[PDB]
């Protein structure tokens, strides 16, 4: 229903046989770029950065925390819907009303604050991961996900994206007091008028 | 010529060596230090299985969920193999094997109704007691992440079983 035209980048190489830890680069490039172009992150990655194009590990938490400030990437503002979702994530419920609020929370943020980046614990690794929410479709109840681990953008179900938000907002899963986990957005994003 | 993408889960109780097995197999590395970083959602190993077939192997570390035992849909989704890991020289983790295996077979299975191949890994380097394989394990290995003794062969055994399906 509502989709942002943002370019997709994979943290795999062209042949697909190499997995770089570039999720932090790809995710940042999604929310900072516009009109399907690439953001001028060449200055950060190309500058002999040990985190870029690395097989072993990516960027450090404390280093990435500063990087987000430099690039004007803040955590999404507080809101009532956001509180409802977080309260539901702590209980891990996903009934009819929680999904109604999820639909409203996703669709509001994408309209008013643009694409969102999700810093969350990785599902299959002891590190953190970054993926982006770029659109939503209220007819099929799906949300457009930019996950650099995949080959392309994917329309993933709300229950599946909800289960992934849980990792970032439920103390059961986030450990070592990693305060960098959460939902981010581009600070210089300017929403279009409603009418 | 063919190319395969296989997703396998590495599950087990805390402190058995799940991450060290993945770290040894994928990165040729075994270290004691830890770096909190932002990188990938899982690990990848690519194998030139034979002259025509190529296998891309995704190793999904259970990671935090290990402390609770229950698996989320987004984690076990579409898994075709599994490594159930326990710590030998510690009886506490061998008891939990049956708990991890039962939870595995109930959540994910083959598209034809059969259980996914699962290999039991006795990490940190009794042999008559391979009757535990009656629980649905395709095989077992004595592995060591420090010395790299059987992790290579244990992985090829799982890929082989997956490739028959
Ligand atoms: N001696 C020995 N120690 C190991 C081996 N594998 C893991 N460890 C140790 O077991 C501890 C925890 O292992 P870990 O990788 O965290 O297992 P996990 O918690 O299930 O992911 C670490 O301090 C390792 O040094 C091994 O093959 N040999
Ligand atoms: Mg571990």
């Amino acid at each position: 229903q509502i989709i942002h035209h943002r370019n997709f980048q994979s943290q795999f190489d062209t042949t697909g046989n190499t997995l770089y830890n570039n999720a932090w680069v790809c995710s940042l490039n999604v929310i900072k770029s516009r009109d399907g172009n690439n953001y001028s992150a060449l200055e950060d990655i190309t500058s002999d950065n040990q985190a870029f194009n690395n097989i072993l590990e990516g960027i450090d938490i404390i280093e990435c925390e500063n990087l987000l400030k430099e690039m004007n990437v803040q955590k999404i503002p507080e809101s009532s819907l956001f509180t409802n979702i977080k309260e539901a994530l702590q209980a891990e419920v996903f009934n009819s009303t929680v999904e109604d609020d999820f639909e409203s929370f996703i669709s509001y943020e994408l309209q008013n604050h643009g694409p969102l980046m999700l810093i969350r614990p990785s599902l299959g690794s002891e590190c953190l991961h970054a993926e982006c929410i770029v659109g939503y479709d209220s007819e099929v109840k799906k949300v457009l996900i930019y996950d650099s681990m995949n080959t392309s953008p994917e329309w993933q179900s709300n229950i599946d994206v909800y289960d992934k938000l849980t990792l970032a907002f439920n103390d059961k899963y986030k450990n070592e007091d990693c305060s960098i986990c959460g939902l981010y957005y581009d600070g210089v994003y300017e929403p279009k008028p409603l009418h | 010529t063919r190319e395969h993408l296989f997703k396998v889960l590495v599950i087990g109780e805390l402190g058995v060596g799940k991450t060290s097995i993945i770290k040894r197999y994928v990165h040729q590395l075994f270290s004691q230090h830890y770096r909190a970083t932002i990188g990938v959602d899982f690990a990848l190993k690519v194998l030139n299985w034979d002259s025509r077939t190529l296998v891309r192997l995704q190793l999904w570390d259970i990671a935090g969920q290990e402390r609770f035992g229950n698996m989320t849909r987004v984690y076990y989704k579409e898994a075709v193999g599994a490594f159930v890991v326990f710590d030998i020289s510690r009886s506490s983790t061998f008891e939990a094997v049956l708990k991890w295996k039962s939870d595995l077979d109930s959540k994910v299975h083959l598209p034809n109704g059969s259980p996914i191949p699962a290999v039991l890994l006795a990490n940190k380097c009794s042999q008559v007691d391979q009757f535990c394989k009656e629980h649905g394990f395709a095989g077992w290995f004595e592995t060591s992440a420090k010395d790299n003794i059987n992790i290579e062969e244990a992985a090829r055994f799982l890929v082989e079983k997956i490739l028959v399906n």
